[PDB]
């Protein structure tokens, strides 16, 4: 159940490289994992609330889109 | 010839102005600036006093928050002096100039 | 204290693995403020007659109950937002939490 | 002179419920009215969007409860939900 | 040096002296019996006197299972391997379980009825035999544990007696915690104090001290202001139950024969559910049943419960009202005007000033119950602060909290979230009409009463092991 | 007819259930509005108002003041984590700022 | 019409002191004046648009409040 | 104890008028954190061999001193901004403040 370690150090390094980072400290990975967990917790909580209001057991992509729009992170290309 | 240290009066002012709720900008110059700026959008404009007061309050709050962020940026760079690059970095990260 | 346990102990021990006696039974209370006794450590206020508390005489508890607590029963005010279940569960929870023994 | 309605009487009643001795000023009343209007608008808009998403033409207590859960943070949402549920149950009984 | 019969102030006796012109006691030579609490270590002139807590501070239903190994072993049914608790071997409540009888040398239970000869009851706490409502609670929890063990034995035939006992005890403790922290404390403290002192649960601090504060044992006695002067019994239609529908409280103390021979615990539970409590007003604090006639039948003279509270606070050496106001971060009044402003009742401030002389000398209980009640609450700001702090420490400092990870599974936690005291009453008694949600608020029949069948039941399928 | 009884009195509130219902009906939120929605909304509004007013009154008492001014409202909001999160992008007029000086700037 | 200089250096210093700033560089004042001018330009443009839509020659407090709220800068105390 | 005083009591009694014991001599220490003993209340860690603290064996104090504390004396460096007066006054102040007795 320790799936937060599934976001490996090379993946975080790749994400930093896409962001234009040349050198990465060794303690960056834990901070990135914590930030990702917090963001995912917020978005997934909103999506699960939307799903529960609809009396559904399956979380759809449209619920995730609504959650992201609620946080102010409108996402294009998934759903509509 | 009692002269305080170059940091004592600054801290005294910080403690004084963080405990009050007044407006730190003179009202008449701000009103004149607001009218001059509004002259660029519509000539012969009239302003309610409450409108100018609301504009002043919003501007003062925005500037205070920006200065807090700028102080954080300056402290990050191992400094106590507030510099324009700190303001620019804060505005970029906030998303204003980005 | 065992390294692994699935259930509580009856006496309440080993709940806190650093200080196992925290919360266990037959242990002294925790004082949030220093105690205030007549002589400082053991004698309660009102034990020795003529000794004042903070420059004022100590009022008898029965006298305080007579003057302030006493009120006519017929003027009782019912509670329209609470039931006797509230009070009964309060007493049950109190008997769950604390009990101060006295000599027989 | 037209009649302008505001949440001043009700805010004063709540204040006297909480602080019978403490009074309020005019600017504090203005801020209270603005805050009440803003929260009302936020909750109503969230409930309307919830109703539109599920293809419903009616705003019910469920939509308001879900909007409260979505907007209000932390224990505020739980306490507000409990208060609203109690009020709705009391109204249904009476 | 027997304190119950002698008024000489010799340790451990700390008798209450009678003021002149007492309405009830006309002889100043008499006194109210009183016993000093046992010191933590006797005879020490170096340590400040401290008192002993004889029960586990955690909310673990220690009133049903006990806090000592010999008593806990004696409370169980060792004649089998179903992990049940001991029940009465002489009487039954319409075919249902009853608390076992307890053998003490000086039993006050037979003093109330010398004809019934019904002794006191045996439970996890020695105070369970006061008063039929508490005995009804203890019997209900006993029946609930037995039923839970029976259902678990049905689900898992491979489990032994010890496993059944431990699992049923775990479920009962989790139920008690849920009911306490979800239904009771919000009504006690109020939403403001509940949110200020008991925030959202996060995880298990091992650094939080879970011990019971000395002041808490006297601050939680605010419930003495909610006590009604009568015991009410109702029949199946929630009507007064003849004979004796309303019995004075002075005739129910240590009276287990009322529980045994007078229809069991169903009328008592109905009366608890369908009767309003007593409101705490600054001019109506405590009734005369507990103030003039407490334990009248089993004692040589009636006691004074508020006077006992304040004498115990003095015995425990607790600080005054102002010290605790300072402790909780509240302003401390100094004059009669400041005290009147704080209390919102000027006449009460004059009375308190006359009795004590300074706000610093006001006893903790008196000042706590004299404060105006919080909105949607039943305690003052000081009492709310103390109670909220104590329960926050008891919740965060408990390793076996039901919400703590590893204690219950996620499915088990969701199943436990559906429990309710109304459902327990429906399951473990013959009551078919039961108050709605927040049983501590519904008090008028039949406006806030529903049928027992509409209550969702606890689904134990998550406890099946494979 | 029978004597009139306000819906707020029936629900045990002090905020106007009827006014909230009218605002919901005329606010262009949905085609229809249920009978229990105004009660829930009024209860939530009353709870939030009571929370903020209680905190502001406590702040005013801490300052030895009898009346609530916008400074007390700002102190109440900014000192509460959940209220600060709710009113994060909100400016309160004449509210000032929380007294806070960075440690590194101290002598 | 040079009114941006009406926001004097002591005023900017006071605003920084309220923000907890201890030391200020000499070039900060021009940057603050520019930032204030940009913010006021945006808010006043939105308010004037709201005023023109209402067919009015007077800018009211409600227009400024709506302009600030459109930018996620809700202001309490003016309606 | 007297209501009015002009000088300290040699024992420290009634320096704090509400709780006279506070600060006096021959009194127990205050506990900022609960005690952590091997058996819970009286036994120190390292008393009975084979008992581990926090899941780890208890290290010998002499071994820790040998491994970490020890350093060659000739490599000592002096403090340019302090004198031995500093440590001597520190010891004098410590002897002013506290002293834990031990049995003979
Ligand atoms: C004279 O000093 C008094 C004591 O001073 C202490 O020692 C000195 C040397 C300093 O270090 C000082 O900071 C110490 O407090 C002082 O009275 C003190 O006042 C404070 C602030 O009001 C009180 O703290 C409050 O206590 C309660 C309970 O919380 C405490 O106790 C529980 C149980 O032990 C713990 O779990 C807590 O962590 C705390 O230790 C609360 O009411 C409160 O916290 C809540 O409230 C505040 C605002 O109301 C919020 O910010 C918090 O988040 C909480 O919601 C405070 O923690 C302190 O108890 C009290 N001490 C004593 C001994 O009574 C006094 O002010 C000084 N006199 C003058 C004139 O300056
Ligand atoms: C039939 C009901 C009750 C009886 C017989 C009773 C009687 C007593 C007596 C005689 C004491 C010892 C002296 C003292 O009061 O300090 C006591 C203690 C106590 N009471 Fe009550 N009271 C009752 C109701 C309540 C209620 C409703 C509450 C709380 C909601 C409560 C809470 C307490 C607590 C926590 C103690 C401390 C235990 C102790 O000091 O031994 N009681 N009770
Ligand atoms: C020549 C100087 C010193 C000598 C002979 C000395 C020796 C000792 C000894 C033998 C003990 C008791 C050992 C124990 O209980 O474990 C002790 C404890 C102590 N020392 Fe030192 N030490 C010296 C320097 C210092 C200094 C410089 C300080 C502080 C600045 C200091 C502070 C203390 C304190 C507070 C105690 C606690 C008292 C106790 O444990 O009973 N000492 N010292
Ligand atoms: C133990 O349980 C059995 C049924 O399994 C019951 O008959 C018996 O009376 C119980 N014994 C006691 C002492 O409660
Ligand atoms: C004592 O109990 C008996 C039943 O055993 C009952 O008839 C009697 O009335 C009781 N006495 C009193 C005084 O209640
Ligand atoms: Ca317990
Ligand atoms: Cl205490």
């Amino acid at each position: 159940r320790d799936n937060i370690q599934g976001i490996t150090k090379p993946a975080i390094r790749r994400l930093a490289r896409r962001g234009g980072v040349k050198r990465i400290s060794g303690l960056i990975y834990e901070e990135t994992r914590g930030v990702l967990k917090v963001f995912l917790e917020n978005v997934i909580r909103d999506a699960v609330t939307y799903t529960e209001h609809a009396k559904r057991k399956t979380v759809t992509a449209m619920d995730v889109v609504y959650a992201l729009k609620r946080q102010g992170r409108t996402l294009y290309g998934f759903g509509g | 010839p009692h002269r305080y240290r170059p940091g004592t009066v600054a801290l005294r002012e910080i403690r004084r102005y963080q405990k009050s709720t007044e407006l730190l900008i003179r009202k008449l110059p701000f009103q004149r600036l607001v009218r001059e700026i509004a002259q660029d959008f519509k000539t012969d404009l009239r302003f309610q006093s409450s409108a100018v007061m609301a504009l002043q309050e919003a501007s003062e709050a925005y500037l205070v928050a920006l200065f807090e962020d700028t102080n954080l940026c300056a402290i990050h760079a191992k400094r106590v002096t507030i510099m324009p690059k700190d303001i620019q970095l804060a505005r970029r990260i906030r998303g204003e100039r980005a | 204290c065992p390294e692994q346990d699935k259930y509580r102990t009856i006496t309440g021990m080993c709940n806190n693995r650093r200080s196992p006696t925290l919360g266990a039974s037959n242990r002294a209370f925790v004082r949030w403020l220093p105690a205030e006794y007549e002589d400082g450590f053991s004698l309660p206020y009102g034990w020795t007659p003529g000794v004042k508390r903070n420059g004022f005489p100590v009022a008898l508890a029965r006298a305080v109950s007579n003057e302030i607590v006493r009120f006519p029963t017929d003027q009782l005010t019912p509670d329209q937002e609470r039931s006797l279940m509230f009070m009964q569960w309060g007493q049950l929870l109190d008997h769950d939490l604390d009990f101060t023994p006295e000599p027989a | 002179k037209t009649r302008k309605e505001s949440y001043a009487i009700y805010v004063y009643k709540v204040l006297k419920q909480v602080h019978p001795d403490t009074g309020i000023s005019s600017k504090a009343m203005s801020i209270m009215n603005s805050f009440v209007n803003d929260v009302f608008e936020r909750i109503a808009g969230e409930a309307s969007r919830l109703a539109h998403y599920n293809k419903r033409s009616t705003i019910t207590s469920r939509e308001i409860q879900t909007a409260v859960r979505l907007l209000l943070p932390g224990e505020l949402a739980k306490h507000a939900v409990s208060e609203g549920t109690k009020a709705v149950t009391k109204y249904t009984s009476a | 040096v027997n304190c119950e019969t002698s008024c000489v102030q010799q340790p451990p006796c700390f008798p209450l002296k009678i003021p002149p012109n007492d309405p009830r006691i006309k002889n100043q030579a008499d006194c109210i019996p009183f016993f000093r609490s046992c010191p933590a270590c006797p005879g020490s002139n170096i340590t400040i006197r401290n008192q002993i807590n004889a029960l586990t501070s955690f909310v673990d239903a220690s009133m049903v299972y006990g806090s000592e190994e010999p008593l806990a072993r004696n409370l169980r049914n060792m004649s089998n391997q179903l992990g049940l608790l001991a029940v009465n071997q002489r009487f039954q409540d319409n075919g249902r379980a009853l608390l076992p009888f307890d053998n003490l040398h000086d039993d006050p239970c037979l003093l109330t009825n010398r004809s019934a000869r019904i002794p006191c009851f045996l439970a996890g706490d020695t105070r369970s035999s006061e008063m039929p409502e508490l005995t009804s609670m203890h019997t209900l929890l006993l029946r609930e544990h037995n039923r839970l063990a029976t259902e678990l034995k049905s689900l898992n035939p491979r489990w032994d007696g010890e496993r059944l006992y431990q699992e049923a005890r775990k479920i009962v403790g989790a139920m008690v915690q849920i009911i306490t922290y979800r239904d009771y404390l919000p009504l006690v403290l109020g939403p403001t104090a509940m949110r200020k002192y008991l925030p959202t649960y996060r995880s298990y601090n091992d650094s939080v001290d879970p011990r019971i504060a000395n002041v808490f044992t006297n601050a939680f006695r605010y419930g003495h202001t909610l006590i009604q002067p009568f015991m009410f019994r109702l029949d199946n239609r929630y009507q007064p139950m003849e004979p004796n529908p309303r019995v004075p409280l002075s005739r129910v103390f240590f009276a287990s024969w009322r529980v045994v021979l007078e229809g069991g615990i169903d009328p008592i539970l109905r009366g608890l559910m369908a009767t309003p409590a007593k409101l705490n007003r600054q001019n109506q604090i405590a009734v005369d049943e507990i103030r003039e006639r407490l334990f009248e039948q089993v004692m040589r003279i009636g006691l004074d419960l508020p006077a006992l509270n304040m004498q115990r606070s003095r015995d425990h050496g607790l600080p005054g009202y102002n010290a605790w106001r300072r402790f909780c971060g509240l302003p401390q009044p100094e004059t009669v005007g400041q005290l009147g402003t704080v209390l919102r009742n000027l006449k009460l401030a004059r009375k308190l000033m006359e009795q004590y002389g300074t706000p610093n000398n006001i006893d903790i209980w008196m000042g706590g119950v004299s404060e105006p009640l919080k909105r949607k609450g039943r305690v003052g700001p000081l009492l709310a602060c103390i109670i909220g702090t104590q329960f926050r420490k008891l919740r965060d400092g408990d390793r076996f909290w039901w919400e703590n990870e590893g204690v219950f599974s996620m499915q088990q936690r969701q199943a436990l979230a559906q429990i309710s005291l109304p459902r327990i009453i429906c399951d473990n008694t013959g009551i078919t009409t039961v108050s709605k949600n927040n049983i501590f608020m519904s008090n008028s029949y039949p406006r806030d009463f529903v049928n027992c069948s509409t209550l969702p039941a606890l689904n134990l399928a998550s406890w099946r092991e494979a | 007819r029978a004597k009139a009884k306000t819906r707020s009195s029936r629900a045990g509130l002090q905020f106007p259930v009827g006014r909230v219902h009218r605002l919901l009906r005329k606010g262009n939120y949905a085609e229809r509005v249920g009978a229990g929605a105004p009660v829930y909304l009024a209860a939530v509004l009353e709870y939030l108002t009571a929370e903020i007013l209680e905190l502001a009154g406590n702040a005013a008492r801490d300052n030895k003041k009898t009346r609530i001014i916008p400074r007390h409202l700002q102190l109440a909001v900014r000192n509460d984590e959940e209220l600060n999160k709710l009113l994060g992008r909100v400016t309160i007029a004449q509210g000032g700022v929380l007294p806070n000086i960075q440690s590194v700037l101290l002598p």
